DNA sequence: ATCCCTCTAGATATC
DNA sequence: GATATCTAGAGGGAT
């Protein structure tokens, strides 16, 4: 995908109510923090910079007055750090004032002869501006069939949502013409203003990866055999890119080796043999002779041991590290039929298939519980490792109910049945029962990548500087919303001092 | 106390296993 | 504290014997048994401590000096030399074997026996837990022979009794009955079985003993002791638990070549350039992003892991219908009160409990499980105590600490168009699905992986000929399933299945 | 629908 | 000081 | 080139 971003450096950005922020800041915020999410999200994209309202001129066309004062600051790219230390620092508002259709002819030439030699599947112009320059509309439809035609999409960004002058209304005028004439009615979704713009961009991307396709078979018995497709649907995420130790005087991570030893006192790698633990004593086993003894099983088995009850598998039970969606083998009719009939029949009789997974010939076998997953745009089974005889611990605990040192009184009881409806995270709503979250914590970003990023971002920058503390945002959505607190304010209180805690 | 492991105090014994058995 | 048992063998005078001639005299089948213990104690409880002790023989091997009583193996940890040892003696071509290096055939004392066994478990440098004496004999008559050192014997036994001593039965075959209560009933511990049967069956509590125990059995210990917070200032103690755990094989211990002892090893980092080395303070972590090299110290990296105290921090109350069970993470921990910290926890923790359950609600709360990790967002689900038929508790009371994922946890699902199945379909699967029907229970298998690894670890250490195949458990009965379904297959098939269609490819 | 800038 | 358990990094196949 | 697993190293608490 390549983006190119028209950006106003007008004289009538620059000048503004003095209790809000000029719109040249809050477009130059909004730029950069684009930036930042492409650069740490790796993926292959291009960025150009096109500035308009400039004194200098720098553009492939030139001809008479029309198409000036606009410099193509930056060409079509894989977005850097420098390009961040540009906009930051090099780019400084302007004194004149261009047409922005002018502008989008500057961006269609660059986005049109830099596009040679490389594929993208999307296009995109992003233009900034107030709608505060004079300009003469005689083009108009050229620009229409020529977007038509390129495929390429665009979105405005006016510091104002959708107290005015007339010629940003009239300014208006036209680009709710544009955008109805590029993608009908519902183009008037496409136009932002910077508030929200600003919004939808303080996190940094979310690490996305791609579940690969295990094709296998499951198998009930030996004469029945259905094509299914597995995917990993949820997974404890890791970070891309791990940390690489560097030489503190040359910072070259070829220059240092990492080496083990074994001493007793020193001992060569080949003088030494793989032995095992067998109560007080050690006995060899070596490692030739264990892969000739090791378990040997045939990879790649989705089998069916039998189905039970639902209720019989607990959900505190469930192990591994991973969850599976299991689809029909992709463009099979006859598979996703069948895999339909086991799944409604599953949740008809409230039952759920334990069943046998092996990953490959060198993966652990396990034992698991499939169970179906119908919603009204797809349907699947959902696999979830189940223990195994060795990982269940038996530890005992004191119970609770009928303690006589430990039972609340009904005073008590009822302070805390009282927090509990105050601090509730739910509301219902339509009076049917429609239970709406006021805390998902799902869509949640993770929090560690976030101020990971933002270190990363900082040191970058500003190479000598302390790390900076965690951004204000981060702890407002890791907190529950300001009137779930609020009404826990009084119902606290109660508690405090009804229970009795004293540290020892 | 029944329900209890003869080797190791402190845990109870555990039943054998045996896998599926269909009723 | 550590286990100890003594195992108190007899050979007074006719433990050689049986009234069949096809069946395993009463010595050698209490040799196998001692021998499934330590092969039990070695996989389950390697820090227990084990001995052996034969009395009615003629010499004497104690640091008492007195005779007729012999130690073959004193207080230790199990061993394969001790197995090993023990089966000198198992079965025959051994017997000869114990009747040459020892011998019946010399009167006994039951009372110096017990002192001897007493003296045994005074002699243990670590703090025992549990002692534990297991009598294997089949014979009770010289007790009523000698009444005076019989009164000596219960007076003993009820010396070592008030010590902490748990002595137990475990009888062997014996024409005409047991006569239990002839001279017992005031020796053993006599907790419960008090069956005024003679036992013509002479085993009673051998059957478990001699069923293998493989599995680590961890003893019960907190995973982590942090603070549930209300909010600033109300602070209550509690421990979490891990209920379940991925069991792991042991891992290897790297060897001398000849000498066969364990080597210390150490990683060490040095400049090639120089070939000296490098201290941990020498060296910078670096990422690289866009075209810039990004240079962070050591102690830096571990300082943008911190956002929280440990502990976890109540954010809220969930209804438990929000809470989805594909949205599943990691394994889920245990929650209880801990008294030891903070005074009045449990109270606070039980009032919670009983509201949480009556208002189907889950606290929501932050989770930070030690010092320097981002935190994560947990439920806490309230779990009601389940009492078995027994009496028996089953499901600790306490809430459940379910991990909850975020944005980043969840993976993108490629497009498929829905195919619903019409009802004549369902309806044949139905029937499948309800001739497969079984009861699960969550230990009704075992790891196959481990279970072939200690039969391997045990025939090298005993020198077996051949290591004792497992049975896999968790492998599908194919022949029981088809013989089950029948033509239920073969009809679903053809309602499905297009005459055409090649599932194998 | 996230597309352009979003995206 | 030893053991247990989560985390990080390293080695090896299919996609 | 990333994806996914099992195996083999560092590191924080419980007792």
């Amino acid at each position: 995908a390549a983006v190119v971003l028209c950006m106003d450096v007008g004289f009538t950005m620059s000048n503004s109510i003095p209790g809000i922020e000029s719109p040249f800041e809050q477009a130059k915020k909004v730029i950069t923090m684009f930036v930042q999410r492409q650069v740490f999200a790796e993926n292959k994209d291009e960025i150009a910079l096109v500035l308009f309202g400039t004194d200098g001129t720098d553009n492939p066309l030139s001809g008479g007055d029309q198409y000036q004062n606009i410099t193509v600051h930056r060409h079509l790219m894989l977005p850097d750090f420098d390009l961040l230390e540009d906009i930051e620092s090099k780019i400084q508002p302007g004194s004149q004032q261009a047409d922005f259709l002018d502008a989008l002819i500057v961006s269609m030439d660059v986005i049109q002869h830099e596009t040679i030699g490389k594929k993208f599947e999307k296009r995109h112009i992003e233009i900034f501006t107030d709608l505060s320059s004079r300009f003469s509309k005689s083009q108009l439809d050229i620009i229409i069939h020529s977007l038509k035609k390129c495929d390429i999409s665009l979105q405005f960004f006016l510091p104002f949502s959708l107290g005015i002058t007339e010629q940003q209304k009239e300014g208006l005028e036209i680009v709710k013409m544009v955008m109805i004439s590029l993608e009908g009615e519902d183009g008037l979704d496409e136009i932002y203003s910077f508030s929200e713009s600003l919004r939808k961009l303080c996190v940094f991307k979310k690490i996305e990866r791609h579940s690969i396709h295990w094709p296998c078979r499951l198998t009930i018995g030996s004469n029945l055999s259905i094509r299914i497709a597995a995917y990993k649907s949820i997974l404890q995420e890791r970070v891309k890119k791990t940390w690489t130790v560097v030489d503190a005087k040359t910072l070259k991570k070829e220059d240092i080796q990492k080496e083990t030893v074994y001493c007793l006192t020193e001992v060569l790698k080949e003088d030494i043999i793989q032995g095992f633990r067998y109560g007080s004593d050690i006995v060899p086993f070596s490692k030739v002779d264990e892969e000739q003894m090791k378990y040997k099983s045939e990879g790649k088995c989705f089998s069916v041991l039998g189905f039970c009850k639902s209720s019989q598998v607990q959900r505190r039970f469930f192990m591994g590290n991973q969850v599976l969606k299991v689809f029909a083998a992709r463009d099979d009719e006859a598979a996703a039929v069948a895999l339909s009939s086991l799944i409604h029949a599953l949740d008809d009789l409230d039952m759920v298939a334990i069943v046998r997974y092996a990953y490959d010939k060198r993966a652990n076998p396990q034992v698991g519980v499939a169970f179906p997953h119908i919603k009204h745009n797809y349907e699947c089974l959902v696999y979830v490792q189940l223990p195994f005889m060795e990982d269940l611990r038996q530890y005992m605990f004191s119970s609770l109910k009928n303690s006589k040192k430990y039972a609340p009184t009904e005073a008590q009881l009822n302070a805390v049945d009282a927090l509990i409806d105050s601090m509730s995270l739910a509301k219902k709503d339509e009076k049917t029962d429609t239970l709406e979250d006021l805390f998902p914590t799902t869509k949640i970003p993770n929090p560690r990548f976030q101020r990971l990023f933002q270190c990363l971002l900082h040191r970058a920058l500003h190479p000598r500087e302390p790390l900076p503390p965690i951004q204000q945002h981060i702890w407002n959505m890791l907190n529950p919303p300001a009137e779930v607190t609020t009404k826990s304010q009084i119902p606290l209180s109660k508690i405090k001092t009804l229970f009795p805690l004293i540290e020892a | 106390c029944p329900g209890e492991s003869l080797i190791n105090p402190g845990f109870k014994s555990k039943k054998p296993a045996g896998g599926v058995d269909f009723d | 504290g550590r286990d100890s048992l003594i195992f108190l063998v007899d050979a007074s005078k006719a433990m050689f014997e049986s009234q069949s001639e096809d069946e395993l005299t009463p010595f050698d089948m209490s040799i196998q048994c001692i021998q499934s213990v330590y092969i039990s104690k070695i996989i389950s409880s390697d820090r227990d401590l084990l001995a052996v002790v034969f009395y009615g023989t003629e010499k004497d091997k104690n640091s008492v000096n007195f005779k007729n009583i012999y130690v073959l193996q004193e207080l230790d940890n199990p061993g394969a030399k001790r197995i090993l040892e023990l089966d000198q003696f198992k079965g025959q071509q051994g017997q000869k074997r114990f009747q040459d290096m020892m011998g019946h055939g010399s009167d006994y004392s039951l009372s110096e026996v017990l002192w001897v066994c007493a003296n045994l478990f005074s002699d243990v440098q670590f703090k025992m837990s549990h002692k534990r004496i297991m009598l294997f004999t089949n014979e009770d008559n010289p007790h009523g022979n000698d009444s005076a050192k019989a009164s000596r014997a219960r007076t003993k036994a009820g010396d070592l009794r008030d010590t902490g001593i748990f002595l137990d039965l475990m009888h062997l075959k014996k024409p005409g009955g047991f006569d239990i209560s002839l001279f017992y009933r005031d020796i053993i511990s006599i907790a419960e079985d008090e069956d005024l049967r003679v036992h013509f069956e002479e085993s009673s509590k051998l059957e478990d003993l001699l069923r293998k125990v493989r599995a680590k059995e961890t003893r019960k210990r907190a995973l982590s002791r942090l603070k549930l917070k209300l909010n600033k200032d109300i602070v209550i103690s509690v421990g979490i638990y891990n209920l379940v755990q991925k069991a792991l094989k042991p891992p290897p211990i790297k060897l001398y070549r000849e000498t066969n002892e364990p080597v210390k090893t150490k990683t060490r980092t040095f400049n090639t350039s120089t070939g000296g080395l490098l201290l941990p303070s020498d060296t910078k972590r670096s990422q690289i992003y866009g075209s810039r090299q990004i240079i962070l110290e050591k102690e830096e990296t571990e300082e943008l892991k911190r956002f929280d105290d440990p502990g976890l921090m109540l954010m809220g109350f969930k209804p438990l219908v929000l809470l989805k069970k594909h949205h599943y993470l990691r394994p889920s921990l245990f929650v209880y009160p801990e008294e030891s910290l903070v005074i009045g926890s449990s109270t606070l923790f039980s009032a919670l409990l009983i509201k949480c359950l009556e208002k189907e609600v889950a606290a929501l709360c932050r989770y930070t499980p030690r010092r320097n990790i981002p935190p994560y967002f947990v439920a806490l689900v309230p779990q009601e105590e389940e009492l078995d038929d027994q009496k028996i508790q089953v499901t600790p009371p306490g809430f459940q600490l379910v991990f909850l994922p975020f944005a980043d946890d969840k993976r993108k699902m490629p497009f498929t168009e829905k195919i619903m199945a019409t009802p004549e379909q369902v309806g044949k699967m139905k029937a499948i699905v309800e001739k497969l029907r079984f009861t699960y229970r969550s230990d009704s298998f075992e790891n196959p992986v481990l279970q072939q690894h200690f039969r391997n670890l045990e025939a090298l250490a005993l020198d077996l000929m051949e290591p004792e195949q497992a049975v896999d458990l968790t492998l599908p009965k194919v022949e029981a399933m088809n013989k089950r379904l029948g033509s239920l297959v073969d009809e679903f098939k053809e309602l499905v299945y297009p005459p055409d269609y090649n599932p194998e490819g | 629908k996230p597309r352009g800038l979003f995206s």
